[PDB]
């Protein structure tokens, strides 16, 4: 076909592509108002429809990259309202659109999304619904860049259907919040999902995606023949790497061809696909994305048969590493649903280190017999993590926990500045909230699964921003050995201690406004800021001077004339703290 | 009406321990940040450690400010001759009408100002030798350009629109001063009286002296901080020994509904 | 290019014998940056004395608060010494408590 | 007074003078006001020593000019190496100019 925007506009259909391309933009330009963004829209939109016309017309031949470049440059002021962002305009494709990429997400730090009340929503969405939904779309896409944007429609269809069955209630918040609460959740995480997808390909390279995928895959569906799961794997590594690198349009396409390629095939896959399979395009796609694991076959034989008895072992390797390599992660995977991938991914890594050492060695069966005896501390330490945390957890509150976190982290990274150590323990802490509940068997892949996204996150920002050498390790030495990393990591005696002086409790009364959701998080703040007057503080020392602080913010609060208290007391809670922990 | 302001220093040769490079951020007349060369990180000062500020804002202002070191003793070498040198920089941005930024970003050489950087053409400029050099030094880079640029008419108003939301609690902080009024013999047939202004926020303030209710002008003013931000001010007049009595002392200030009279 | 420093002495709060305080010196309008500033009680040298940041001014000259905690007694004479290098010798000012 | 930017240009030294070993490489600097500049030479990106600069003298438009006769071997100036001779004065853009000289 001559054209690329005439192709995709012809499958996708209409209503998707502009879709597509609303989120297109607002991934790219976070700021741009909305109205602006539909005329970018339908005016892309509209010159598309002049290609499916004609083929052959002024300009369609240009690829998307072109037309979306061309088009984001119309507004200059860019560096105005986004910064470094109108230097990618300068370029030419395809050094442009690489440029564009990196400058998402600079700005995460974008306005909170207050929502309406509950009736003026109803009201909007009766009124002009079409409009209502594109907002949505905008909204969220502005503040997840990397959002999978097929997903995105999917979310965008379960806004719908929860004002489609609630406007029409009595009590439409009762009917409603739940539903949009689930769905704003559901969406967070898999933004964060997403994430680690695409820096897996951008910074790790393909090679490490599809080992992922491979294990991930082979644990669903574990009755699948090895020469099945790699076409799979193929044409997701050709998907994400597409809506990874910005090509919605491309991607999308594609998603929708490999549901379709699924459910065709279903027998030589799953079992448990067809429930899924009979559903409308953008519900497939998402069914098939989430199911259930099919369960493994009767009596497969020990890994040893093939892995370690076999003597054609090295052969093998040296025939097809990237292939024999898979083949192992998935007899592994589908042996071990219960397993978590990154773990599975550590093993193979494991199995690669030892065969590359090993086949090189005078008696290769000799050196890599006990090769499995390897895998045993791999295995038991994070089971054992998982366990002393799910005890903490328990014996602490979530509360107390993310506190028990937040001073074990500071004390590793406490080059990282306060807030950032505060949000990444409430967010490490909720690791307690959604792995716990689980039973024994099921905890640390849940865990380790959550944890890696976490990490990256972490990873990916301080990239952008680095501040400590420790963070730069872990996040850049191995994709798939981070959470070990830090979990290693020792007191940083490196770090010089903030001191002390009369104003480092310095609190106007401002504080007594504050909600509890407010005043724990000052709570955990001071809490950072303690361990980093002495990073070598005992659990004892940090709990006398946190109380001694508490009984300072009741005490002024609770007396006339409030900043008295502040100003006069303000350094009698420094004089105290500086004895309880020594100085 | 308050404004961002960077003060960025940076010395030749510095008194070992030390640091060749540092910084204060400014709020208003607060001071809210601090950086230095040998710890490499930029630190909240004051009740600004209480600030609700949001993740990566930190570590943002530390990338920044690392730049900025690097271009600022980069500037000694584009220098070259022997003598000490002491480089400045002022550095930030103010709030006007429209939701609209205004920027200052000029420098001075041992102690006397000698370059600026026009935010139209993207350039350091001056005419000095001295300037002519470092200007040239800097915008031969890694487009240092670019990111003085997005420094300025970027990242430094919106910081300085972050700070006014989440910390309106310091920010518009009032205390009215303590007042005291004193006479001192000083002279044959004279003596010192002397007004003092005792912690006040915020700094705006004047002192005035009356004579039976009548003008006597203003003498010598002082004015100075305090440790904790506050504010300390004096102001004195020459006066006819036994005529003490007969003066008062008025003092304006935004944390006083109206004028106060000092008596003795 | 080269400038010599001013001295400001005076107590944070108002001063009475045998109740707490804040004694603050504030050296400013100096250049270049080293200084030497000393808080003396009867004329000898204060070993808790905090100090804030080297900071400059719109005018580019340099400025300095040190301060010290103390509970000021009718006998005490207290007085903030400052060196420099405009200066001769080193210069010595008196806390007037008056001012 | 109002001041005025000076105007230097160099000038290679003469037909007659090059038959000899030494040569005299001419900087001629007029249109300026006032008397107070500064002169020097440099080359190669380092300073020269074996010259002389006459002081000024007031030309018939009211601001002066000068010369200064830099001298050098001709081995030197035929091996090319460029010469530059340097001014510093109030008027001067950046209070500082120079120019240059070599073969041609």
């Amino acid at each position: 076909h001559k054209s690329e925007v005439a192709h995709r506009f012809k499958d996708l259909g209409e209503e998707n592509f502009k879709a597509l391309v609303l989120i297109a933009f607002a991934q790219y330009l976070q700021q741009c108002p909305f109205e602006d963004h539909v005329k970018l829209v339908n005016e892309v939109t509209e010159f598309a429809k002049t290609c499916v016309a004609d083929e052959s017309a002024e300009n369609c031949d240009k690829s998307l990259h072109t037309l979306f470049g061309d088009k984001l440059c119309t507004v200059a002021t860019l560096r105005e309202t986004y910064g470094e962002m109108a230097d990618c305009c300068a370029k030419q494709e395809p050094e442009r659109n690489e440029c564009f990429l990196q400058h998402k997400d600079d700005n995460p730090n974008l306005p909170r999304l207050v929502r309406p009340e509950v009736d003026v929503m109803c009201t909007a969405f009766h009124d002009n619904e079409e409009t209502f939904l594109k907002k949505y779309l905008y909204e969220i896409a502005r503040r997840h860049p990397y959002f999978y944007a097929p997903e995105l429609l999917f979310f965008a269809k379960r806004y719908k259907a929860a004002f489609t069955e609630c406007c029409q209630a009595a009590d439409k918040a009762a009917c409603l919040l739940p539903k949009l609460d689930e769905l704003r959740d559901e969406g967070k995480a898999s933004s964060a999902k997403q994430r680690l997808k695409c820096a897996s390909l951008q910074k790790f390279g393909e090679r490490a995606f599809k080992a992922w995928a491979v294990a991930r895959l082979s644990q669903r569906f574990p009755k699948a023949e090895f020469a099945e799961v790699s076409k799979l794997v193929t044409d997701l590594t050709k998907v994400h790497t597409e809506c990874c690198h910005g090509d919605l349009l491309e991607c999308a396409d594609d998603r929708a061809d490999l549901a379709k390629y699924i459910c065709e095939n279903q027998d030589s896959i799953s079992s448990k696909l067809k429930e899924c399979c009979e559903k409308p395009l953008l519900e497939k796609s998402h069914c098939i994305a989430e199911v259930e694991n099919d369960e493994m076959p009767a009596d497969l034989p020990s890994l040893a048969a093939d892995f370690v008895e076999s003597k054609d072992v090295c052969k093998n390797y040296a025939e097809a590493k990237d292939v024999f390599l898979g083949m192992f992660l998935y007899e592994y995977a589908r042996r071990h649903p219960d397993y978590s991938v990154v773990l599975l991914l550590r093993l193979a890594k494991t199995y690669e280190t030892t065969l590359e050492k090993c086949c090189a060695a005078a008696d290769p069966h000799e050196c890599y017999a006990k090769v499995f005896d390897e895998f045993k501390p791999l295995v038991e330490e994070p089971q054992n993590l998982i366990k002393q945390n799910c005890e903490l957890f328990e014996q602490l509150g979530e509360y107390k926990f993310q506190n028990a976190l937040l001073v074990r982290y500071t004390k590793k990274v406490p080059q990282v500045s306060t807030p950032t150590l505060v949000e990444v323990s409430r967010n490490l802490g909720k690791v307690g909230s959604k792995c716990c509940k689980h039973p024994e068997a099921k905890r640390m892949p849940c865990a380790e699964d959550y944890l890696s996204v976490v990490l990256n996150q972490l990873c990916v920002l301080h990239e952008k921003t680095p501040v400590s050498d420790r963070v730069t390790k872990c996040c850049t030495e191995s994709l798939v050995n981070r959470r070990p990393c830090f979990s290693a990591l020792e007191v940083d005696e490196t770090y010089v201690p903030k001191e002390f002086n009369a104003e480092t409790f310095t609190f106007h009364a401002d504080i007594c406004t504050l909600s509890e959701k407010e005043r724990q998080i000052k709570k955990q703040t001071a809490l950072v800021e303690l361990v980093k007057h002495k990073p070598k503080a005992t659990k004892e020392q940090l709990k006398a001077v946190m109380d001694d602080f508490a009984a300072f913010v009741e005490k002024c609060c609770k007396a006339d004339d409030k900043e008295t208290c502040f100003a006069e007391e303000g350094k009698k809670l420094v004089a105290a703290s500086q004895a309880a922990l020594g100085l | 009406h308050l404004s961002l302001l960077y003060h960025l220093t940076a010395v030749s040769s510095p008194a070992p321990g030390t640091p060749a490079f540092w910084v204060s951020g400014w709020l208003g007349p607060q001071q809210y940040l601090s950086y230095n060369s040998l710890r490499g990180e930029a630190e909240p000062c004051g009740a600004w450690v209480w600030e609700n500020q949001v993740s990566w804002y930190w570590e943002k202002e530390t990338t920044d400010l690392r730049i900025k070191e690097k271009l600022f003793l980069e500037a000694f070498k584009a220098l070259g001759g022997k003598g000490p040198y002491t480089l400045q920089g002022l550095l930030g941005c103010e709030l006007g009408p429209d939701n609209t930024s205004v920027p200052t970003a000029k420098f001075a050489l041992n102690g006397e100002e000698f370059m600026n950087f026009d935010l139209k053409q993207g350039t350091w400029g001056g005419d000095w030798p001295e300037a002519l050099a470092i200007s040239q030094r800097w915008q031969q880079q890694d487009k240092a350009a670019n990111k003085e640029l997005t420094f300025l008419l970027f990242s430094c108003p919106h910081r300085l629109r972050e700070h006014l939301e989440r910390g309106r609690g310091n920010l518009e902080w009032k205390e009215p001063p303590s007042m005291r009024l004193k006479a001192r013999p000083s002279s044959p047939g004279f003596s010192v009286l002397t007004c003092s202004a005792f912690s006040f926020y915020p700094p705006e303030l004047q002192l005035r002296f009356l004579r039976n209710g009548l003008a006597a002008g203003t003498g010598q003013g002082d004015f100075g901080p305090n440790s904790d931000g506050s504010f300390h001010a004096s102001s004195s007049l020459t006066v006819k020994s036994g005529d003490e009595h007969h003066y008062c002392c008025i003092v304006q200030h935004a944390g006083l509904a109206q004028p106060l009279r000092v008596e003795l | 290019i080269q400038r010599t420093p001013k001295i400001q002495v005076y107590s944070r709060h108002p001063a009475e014998n045998g109740k707490s305080n804040f004694l603050n010196c504030y050296v400013s309008g100096f250049h270049p940056s080293d200084i030497e500033v000393d808080l003396l009680k009867n004329g000898e040298r204060i070993e808790k004395v905090e100090h804030s940041d080297l900071s400059f001014s719109k005018d580019w000259s340099f400025y300095l608060l040190y301060y010290t905690e103390f509970t000021p007694t009718e006998k005490d004479e207290y007085a903030c010494r400052v060196n420099h290098v405009t200066l001769s010798q080193p210069k010595i000012v008196k806390w007037d408590r008056d001012m | 007074g109002q001041p005025r930017e000076p105007q230097v240009y160099t000038l290679p030294p003469s037909r007659d003078e090059l038959t000899k070993n030494q040569v005299s490489l001419t900087c001629l600097v007029k249109g300026f006001y006032p008397s107070d500049i500064a002169v020097e030479w440099e080359s190669n990106g380092q300073p020269e020593n074996n010259y002389k600069t006459t002081p000024p003298v007031l030309d018939s438009d009211g601001s002066f000019f000068l010369y200064s006769k830099l001298t050098v071997d001709k081995s030197r100036w035929q091996q090319g190496n460029v010469f530059s001779c340097s001014v510093m004065h109030e008027a001067l853009h950046n209070h500082y100019t120079q120019k240059s000289l070599s073969l041609s």
